[PDB]
């Protein structure tokens, strides 16, 4: 019912889950996919300067790597599923058995 | 007589005979059971 | 052998617990494969031989079937019951997220894991009575185990078969309903309408 | 009943579109002799066309608001007199004719002008394999189970 | 003389007068494979015994309730008359029981020898007989299966196929049980048959 609360809470949980649970089996499946290549080279590797990797702003001093765009994925989620539990116990709607 | 069986039976003369005779017990069966349009013995 | 007079597959010899030759489907013809599928056969047994009780055991008291107890959580006022008592925190949205968490937490450590014998059978922590000592004692328990899981799975599809045959009935009451008047009241009546 | 449709036997326009047929075919008829050839063969046609009228009445077939008979298609078992075992029967048959094709191209395959009996058909053979297909049925179920109805190594 | 069904026509080469009751017939050549010979002998050897066995019970208890001892309804009525069970019940007890037993001889067709053992107690096993002919418990007074008596087993079962045939074409076009036909053929057979059913 209170937006803030129920915003807070779920983005901190989100983040919990993806900080200490979820974060292994995530990195590792990026590092198994790897960066998109095409004819056998990353995109930066063909002559594609704005394919780079932007390597400053991911880098990070968080004890196992958790950085910038993974908060930002995260809260994301978090987020998203905190406005659908608003909008849905304030929506009224009612099934039938 | 033998060569007239062989002319007998070549494709056209056999094809001919055979849908004459399909033809006719079609026209026939139809003449029997006309206007059907289901099978209600079962 | 599943099917006495039908020849055996070849990479099923009878030396896995409860291997009696059946793959009529031939589905566990690649090696791994059939590693991933002996794991999710065990995972699916266990949880249908905890459920199977839990559906059973509170129909048999004097609480509602497995369907009318998961019914309440239909309601704009959904709240929950246990042993004839409201819980306190019964409303949909925290059993939901308690139950989701709890669930994605345990599932993922117990994924964390590339025995892969301990994948199927952890023990440790798992076996805290200890019976994995003889190591061919517990290759029959391990026989009994999975004997015991496909029973229950077979249990649980015919409890649910029922509920779509007779809809708004548990178990126990088909089975009473059978010793009331066995002959007439049968399947064939679901078969043959 | 099915689809919207009513039974023609109670329906109302099948028996409006029964009467309008029989009575333009009786205009026809008032203008010969009594009792000449065109007479009695226009009455033998009225005489036909009532009898199509009740038979179709009696089988107990569907009509819609047009007053025309309708086939029910999806397996209703009070309608498989329409398409389901009128199916059945053509598939017979023509598995009948197929299979005694098939059966005369592979017996006449192994000479050495196979096409010589191809365009002059060696009509004693064909008497002979046309009654196999009494029971194509099962020859071709064999067929199929033994392994020689497809020509493997293709 | 292996018995020819037509005397004048030889009989085909893959019949050679092993089998009982092979008396060459086979117009259509529909066991021109060994194998399709081989099914087809034990769904013959079934087909007979079935046969034999429902035109005994549909003519039987017919002839006996024509002459007086018991009141038993028609065959072709007989399935409405309430049992102690529910039709459907019956129907599905009789469909386990069958899915059990047709298997077991199907196993046994499939590779010879192999279902000859009791699954429940390992002893008692049937004696190594021939596929269609299983003997040991299911030939109690162990009646010697001589060649002879096969051939009239046949026979009986061929024949018995014939009637069953008769019978339900005769209740379809007449509209009553074989036996009363006959004793109306019999009361006056110039003026009962089937140019008269017809
Ligand atoms: C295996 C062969 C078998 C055959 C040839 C028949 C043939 C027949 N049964 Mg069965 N039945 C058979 C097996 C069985 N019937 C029944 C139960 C019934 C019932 C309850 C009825 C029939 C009826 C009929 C008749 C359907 C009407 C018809 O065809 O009229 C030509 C028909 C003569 C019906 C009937 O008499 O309809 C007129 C009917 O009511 N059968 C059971 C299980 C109890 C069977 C098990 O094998
Ligand atoms: C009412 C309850 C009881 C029902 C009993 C029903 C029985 C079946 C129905 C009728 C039986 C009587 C038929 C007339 C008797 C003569 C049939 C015969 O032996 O006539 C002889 C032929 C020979 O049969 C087989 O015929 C095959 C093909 O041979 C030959 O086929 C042709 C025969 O003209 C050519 O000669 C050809 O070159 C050659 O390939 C085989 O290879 C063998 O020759 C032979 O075994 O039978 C044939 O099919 C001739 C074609 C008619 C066959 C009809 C079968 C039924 C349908
Ligand atoms: C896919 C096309 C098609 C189909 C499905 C039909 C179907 C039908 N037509 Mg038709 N027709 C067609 C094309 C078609 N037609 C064309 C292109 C023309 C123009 C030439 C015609 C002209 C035509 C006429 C003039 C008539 C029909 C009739 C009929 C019906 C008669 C059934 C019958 O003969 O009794 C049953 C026949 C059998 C059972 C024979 C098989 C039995 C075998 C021989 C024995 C097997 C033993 C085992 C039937 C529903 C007749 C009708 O009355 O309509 C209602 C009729 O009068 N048609
Ligand atoms: C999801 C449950 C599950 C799984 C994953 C397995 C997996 C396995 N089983 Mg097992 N089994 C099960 C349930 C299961 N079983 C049940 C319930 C029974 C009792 C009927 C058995 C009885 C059984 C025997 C007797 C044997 C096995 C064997 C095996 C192994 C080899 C067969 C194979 O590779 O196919 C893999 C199987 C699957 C991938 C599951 C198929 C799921 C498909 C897609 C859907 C099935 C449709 C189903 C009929 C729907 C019913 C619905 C209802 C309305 C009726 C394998 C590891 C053999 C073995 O060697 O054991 C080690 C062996 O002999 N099973
Ligand atoms: C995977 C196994 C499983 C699952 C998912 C459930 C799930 C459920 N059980 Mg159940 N149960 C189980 C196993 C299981 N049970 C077993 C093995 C037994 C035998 C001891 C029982 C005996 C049992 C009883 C007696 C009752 C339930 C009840 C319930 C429902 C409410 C429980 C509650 O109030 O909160 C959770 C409770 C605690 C955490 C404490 C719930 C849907 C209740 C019910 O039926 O609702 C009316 C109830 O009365 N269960
Ligand atoms: C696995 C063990 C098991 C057991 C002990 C039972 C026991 C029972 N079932 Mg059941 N059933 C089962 C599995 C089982 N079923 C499965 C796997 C299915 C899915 C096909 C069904 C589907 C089913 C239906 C639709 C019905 C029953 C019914 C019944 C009850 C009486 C009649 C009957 O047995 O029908 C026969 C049971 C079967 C043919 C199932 C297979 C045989 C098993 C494996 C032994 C009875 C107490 C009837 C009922 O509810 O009583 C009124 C009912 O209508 N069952
Ligand atoms: C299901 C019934 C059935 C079956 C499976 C067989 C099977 C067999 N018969 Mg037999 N036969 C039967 C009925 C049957 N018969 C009846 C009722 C009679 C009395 C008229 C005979 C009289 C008979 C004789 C005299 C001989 C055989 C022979 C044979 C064997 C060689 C011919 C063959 O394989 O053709 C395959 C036959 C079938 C697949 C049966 C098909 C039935 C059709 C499709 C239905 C007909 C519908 C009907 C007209 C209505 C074979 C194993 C010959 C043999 O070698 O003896 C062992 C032999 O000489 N039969
Ligand atoms: C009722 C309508 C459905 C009828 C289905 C009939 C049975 C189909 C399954 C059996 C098919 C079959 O055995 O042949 C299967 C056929 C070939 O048939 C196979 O031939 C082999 C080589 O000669 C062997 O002889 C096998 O015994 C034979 O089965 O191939 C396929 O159709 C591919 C399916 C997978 C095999
Ligand atoms: C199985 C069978 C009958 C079984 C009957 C049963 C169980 C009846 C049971 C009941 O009655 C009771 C007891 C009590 C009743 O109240 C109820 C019912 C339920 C009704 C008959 C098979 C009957 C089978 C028949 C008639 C088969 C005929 C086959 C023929 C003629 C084939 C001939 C040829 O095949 C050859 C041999 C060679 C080929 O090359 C050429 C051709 C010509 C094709
Ligand atoms: C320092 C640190 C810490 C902490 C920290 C914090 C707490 C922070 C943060 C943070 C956060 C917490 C973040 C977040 C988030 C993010 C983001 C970035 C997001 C998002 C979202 C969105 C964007 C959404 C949107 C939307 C829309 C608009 C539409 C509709 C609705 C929705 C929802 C869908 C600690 C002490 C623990 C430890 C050490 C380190
Ligand atoms: C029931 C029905 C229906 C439907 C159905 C369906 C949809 C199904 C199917 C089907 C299918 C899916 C089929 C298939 C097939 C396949 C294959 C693969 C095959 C084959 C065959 C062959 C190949 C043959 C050959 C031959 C013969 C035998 C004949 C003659 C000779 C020859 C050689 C030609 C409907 C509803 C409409 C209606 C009603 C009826």
């Amino acid at each position: 019912l209170n937006p803030s609360l129920v915003i807070s809470l779920s983005t901190g949980l989100s983040l919990f889950l993806g900080r200490f649970v979820f974060f292994n089996f995530q990195r590792e499946n990026v590092a198994k996919q790897g960066l998109p290549e095409q004819n056998g080279v990353t995109h930066f590797e063909a002559g594609d300067t704005r394919a780079k990797e932007y390597v400053s702003l991911l880098k990070s001093n968080d004890p196992v790597g958790f950085n910038i765009v993974d908060v930002l994925a995260w809260g994301s989620i978090g987020h998203i599923v905190a406005y659908y539990i608003l909008a849905t116990s304030s929506n009224g709607y009612d099934p039938k058995f | 007589m033998r060569d007239l069986k062989t002319y007998l039976s070549v494709a056209p003369v056999a094809s001919t005979l055979w849908f004459a005779a399909l033809a006719g017990l079609l026209i026939e069966i139809n003449r029997f059971f006309p206007d059907a349009l289901t099978f209600p013995f079962f | 052998d599943w099917m006495p007079g039908q020849p055996r597959p070849s990479y099923l010899d009878g030396s896995a617990p409860g291997d009696f030759g059946f793959d009529p489907l031939r589905l566990g013809e690649v090696p791994e494969n059939l590693e991933r599928f002996k794991e999710s056969e065990l995972i699916h047994c266990r949880w249908a031989m905890l459920a199977v009780p839990g559906i059973l055991v509170p129909e048999a008291l004097g609480l509602g079937n497995w369907v009318k107890a998961q019914e309440w959580a239909a309601l704009p006022g959904g709240q929950a019951t246990y042993l004839g008592n409201p819980v306190p925190w019964g409303t949909l949205p925290t059993i939901l997220v308690i139950e989701f968490l709890s669930i994605a937490f345990v599932e993922h450590q117990r994924s964390m894991e590339k025995d892969p014998e301990k994948k199927k059978y952890p023990g440790g922590a798992f076996d805290p009575l200890g019976y994995s000592k003889d190591p061919k004692k517990f290759h029959e328990y391990k026989i009994k185990e999975v004997k015991n899981g496909r029973l229950a799975l077979l249990a649980f599809v015919g409890i649910c078969v029922q509920q779509s045959a007779y809809p708004g009935t548990g178990p126990l009451e088909n089975l009473a309903t059978h010793l009331a008047d066995p002959w007439h009241n049968t399947i064939g009546n679901v078969l043959i309408p | 009943d099915i689809a919207g449709l009513t039974p023609c036997k109670d329906s109302k326009q099948f028996a409006k579109r029964e009467k309008q047929s029989i009575k333009k075919l009786e205009s026809s008829l008032k203008l010969y002799a009594p009792d000449s050839a065109p007479a009695l063969a226009i009455n033998a046609t009225i005489e036909k066309t009532k009898r199509r009228f009740d038979n179709y009445g009696k089988q107990g077939l569907l009509c819609g608001a047009d007053g025309l008979p309708h086939l029910i298609v999806s397996g209703d078992q009070r309608h498989w007199g329409e398409f389901i075992t009128p199916g059945i029967l053509f598939l017979y048959i023509a598995g009948w004719i197929g299979w005694v094709g098939r059966s005369y191209l592979i017996a006449i395959r192994d000479d050495k002008k196979p096409t010589q009996k191809e365009i002059i058909i060696d009509v004693p053979l064909a008497t002979g394999l046309v009654f196999r297909g009494f029971s194509w049925p099962i020859a071709a179920y064999r067929e199929l189970l033994n392994g020689e109805l497809v020509a493997k190594d293709v | 003389k292996k018995g020819e069904w037509l005397p004048g026509l030889a009989s085909p080469g893959y019949l050679t007068g092993s089998l009982p009751g092979d008396n060459g017939f086979d117009p259509l050549g529909l066991a021109e494979d060994p194998e399709n010979l081989k099914w087809f002998v034990q769904a013959e050897l079934v087909n007979g015994r079935w046969a034999m066995l429902g035109v005994a019970g549909m003519l039987l208890p017919e002839v006996f309730t024509s002459i007086g001892i018991i009141n038993v309804p028609k065959w072709y009525d007989a399935g409405k008359e309430e049992y102690f069970a529910s039709s459907s019940t019956l129907f599905v007890i009789e469909f386990i029981l069958f899915h059990y037993v047709e298997i077991r001889r199907w196993q046994d067709i499939k590779n010879p020898g192999s279902v000859n053992q009791d699954p429940i107690f390992k002893q008692y096993s049937l004696p190594a007989g021939e596929v269609g002919y299983p003997g040991g418990i299911f030939n109690p007074l162990n009646f010697a299966p001589t060649l002879e008596a096969k051939e009239k087993e046949i026979a009986n079962g061929r024949l018995a196929m014939l009637a069953f045939l008769g019978f339900i074409i005769q209740h379809n076009v007449t509209g009553k049980g074989p036996f009363d036909n006959l004793l109306q053929h019999i009361s006056d057979p110039w003026h009962n048959t089937i140019v008269q059913t017809l």
